[PDB]
């Protein structure tokens, strides 16, 4: 199976392996973080048991409203 | 394929209406050619015979009868007192079978509605005024009915909610007005749905290059705004409370009544029915102690 490397260039190939990776680790990251249940950076701490659950409702947040009062 | 303009602004600044002419002659026609002629009205004495009349108590019998003749002809067609009514007993509000006659209930809030429009909001109808003609249009029902669907309608400006205004009235941010731009997307959605209304453009109410100016913009904004003012009482008092006097098939998904908006009386056209005036034909529905100085003519 070595000789992949005989038809591939493995310059070219790592390449597209780093951005390949790169890519599907930051869109699970970013996926996770917009999550209710895995938001780890506001909520990491909390037990396993009070993490959300079946937060899957399309609109869980009011959609208009004013922007944040402003200071 | 000629244009009609008709100018709303000062020179030079584009505050223009534009109608397709032969469009707009279709449309006026159609108005016209079925456009429904009053009866002449007259003037008896004594004392009035009425069993369950609660609203139109203070009319002359003549112009009692002369107000139920219109009240078919807009709402059924002429002479058809069998819509409302128990034909046999016109003082029942039920049916023989005892189920009630829920057109004829409707019919005495219409009254009341009416009436209302008529009298506290002359500064939007004037002496122009609203008839069941004018959303009826000689059918049960009238155009623009509307019912609940989503949180973000903005349909719901003329029922529950008030605030539309974006524009800070300042130079430079401040605390007092934090609109998001997606309001302002919002707000024009509901412009939009108000210039189809009328057959308008924008320019029929704002000089454009300050929506929020009313020194700048046509007297025709300050009618508008009492437009949304009187549809919330139109609504909120009237229409959405007759949810449980109407058959199920009359209600929206949610259950709720069917609700008035712009196009209602308006038809895409600038005044209904191209400001027709009947109101002052009909001194039953005027709501007034005079339309336009002639005195009401109670008993
Ligand atoms: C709450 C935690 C989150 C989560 C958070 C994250 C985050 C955050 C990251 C990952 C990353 C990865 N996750 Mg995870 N992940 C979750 C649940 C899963 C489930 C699952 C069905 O439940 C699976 C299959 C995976 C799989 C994966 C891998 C694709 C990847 C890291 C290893 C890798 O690529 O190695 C190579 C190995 C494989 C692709 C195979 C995985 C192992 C299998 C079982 C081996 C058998 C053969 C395999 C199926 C053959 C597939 C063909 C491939 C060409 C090899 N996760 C849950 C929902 N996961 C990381 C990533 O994207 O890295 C790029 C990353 O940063
Ligand atoms: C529909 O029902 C209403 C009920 O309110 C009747 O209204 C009556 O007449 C009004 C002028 C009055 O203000 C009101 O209080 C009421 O008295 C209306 O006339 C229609 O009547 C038919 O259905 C009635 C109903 O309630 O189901 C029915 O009346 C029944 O009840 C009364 C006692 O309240 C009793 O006298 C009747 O015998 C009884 N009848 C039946 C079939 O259940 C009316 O019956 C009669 C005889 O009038 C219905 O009308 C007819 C022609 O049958
Ligand atoms: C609904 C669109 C109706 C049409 C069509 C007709 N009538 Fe009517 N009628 C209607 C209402 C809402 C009322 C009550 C008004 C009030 O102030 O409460 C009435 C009442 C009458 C009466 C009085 C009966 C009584 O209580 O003694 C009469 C005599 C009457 N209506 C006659 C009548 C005629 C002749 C009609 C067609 C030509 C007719 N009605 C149609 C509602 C509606
Ligand atoms: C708009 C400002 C209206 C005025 C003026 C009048 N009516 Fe009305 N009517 C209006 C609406 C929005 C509705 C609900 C439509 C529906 O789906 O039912 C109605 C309804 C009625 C009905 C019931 C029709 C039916 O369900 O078959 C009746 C009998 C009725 N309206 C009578 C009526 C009368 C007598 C009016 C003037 C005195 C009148 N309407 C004016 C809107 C408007
Ligand atoms: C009269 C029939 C109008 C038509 C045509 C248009 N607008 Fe309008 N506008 C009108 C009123 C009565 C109001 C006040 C509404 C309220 O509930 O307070 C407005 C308001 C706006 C605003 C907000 C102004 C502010 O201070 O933030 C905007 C931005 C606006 N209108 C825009 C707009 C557009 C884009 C139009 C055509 C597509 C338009 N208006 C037409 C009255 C009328
Ligand atoms: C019937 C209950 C109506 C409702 C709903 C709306 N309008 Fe209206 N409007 C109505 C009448 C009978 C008239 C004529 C009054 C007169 O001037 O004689 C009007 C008039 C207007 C106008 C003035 C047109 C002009 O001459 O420039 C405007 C700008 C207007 N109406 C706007 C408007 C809006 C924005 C509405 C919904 C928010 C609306 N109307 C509803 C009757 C009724």
């Amino acid at each position: 199976m070595h000789r992949i490397w005989l038809m591939y260039d493995p310059r070219r190939v790592m390449v597209a392996l780093v951005g390949f990776l790169a890519v599907l680790a930051l869109v699970i990251h970013f996926v996770l973080l917009s999550s209710q249940r895995y938001s780890w950076i506001e909520n990491g701490t909390l037990g396993a048991d009070q993490a959300p659950v079946g937060a899957s409702a399309p609109a869980a947040a009011a959609e208009m409203s004013p922007l944040p009062p402003g200071r | 394929a000629a244009t009609d303009t008709v100018q709303v602004g000062y020179r030079g600044t584009a505050m223009e209406q534009n109608y397709d002419h032969g469009d707009l002659k279709t449309k006026f026609a159609q108005v016209k050619l079925p456009q429904s002629p009053p009866p002449a009205g007259e003037s008896p004495p004594g004392p009035l015979p009425w069993k369950n009349v609660q609203v139109l108590n203070d009319i002359s019998i003549a112009e009692f009868n002369r107000t139920m003749i219109a009240m078919s002809t807009w709402v059924a067609g002429t002479g058809n007192c069998a819509y409302c009514h128990n034909v046999a007993a016109f003082q029942d509000d039920t049916l023989p079978n005892g189920k009630p006659l829920y057109t004829k209930i409707v019919a005495r809030r219409m009254l009341q509605m009416t009436r209302n429009i008529n009298g506290n909001y002359s500064q939007h109808v004037k002496n122009t005024g609203v008839t069941c003609y004018t959303c009826h249009m000689g059918k049960p029902l009238p155009n623009g009915l509307w019912f609940y669907s989503s949180q973000t309608d903005y349909l719901r400006h003329y029922l529950d909610r008030d605030g539309a205004r974006v524009i800070t009235q300042g130079v430079a941010p401040s605390n007092a007005n934090r609109s998001s731009t997606k309001q302002a997307e919002w707000t024009y959605a509901l412009m939009i749905s108000q210039s189809r209304s009328l057959g308008v453009n924008c320019t029929y109410c704002h000089n454009t290059r300050q929506f929020a100016s009313w020194r700048e913009a046509p007297p025709a904004r300050v009618t508008a705004y009492h437009g949304i003012l009187m549809l919330r009482d139109v609504n909120q008092n009237y229409l959405a409370p007759l949810q449980p006097v109407y058959p199920a098939v009359r209600l929206g998904a949610m259950g709720d009544a069917p609700k008035a908006q712009c196009v209602t009386c308006h038809n895409g056209a600038y005044k209904p029915l191209y400001g027709a005036q009947m109101a002052k034909d009909f001194p039953a529905m005027w709501g007034r102690a005079d339309w336009n100085g002639v005195p009401f003519p109670g008993i």
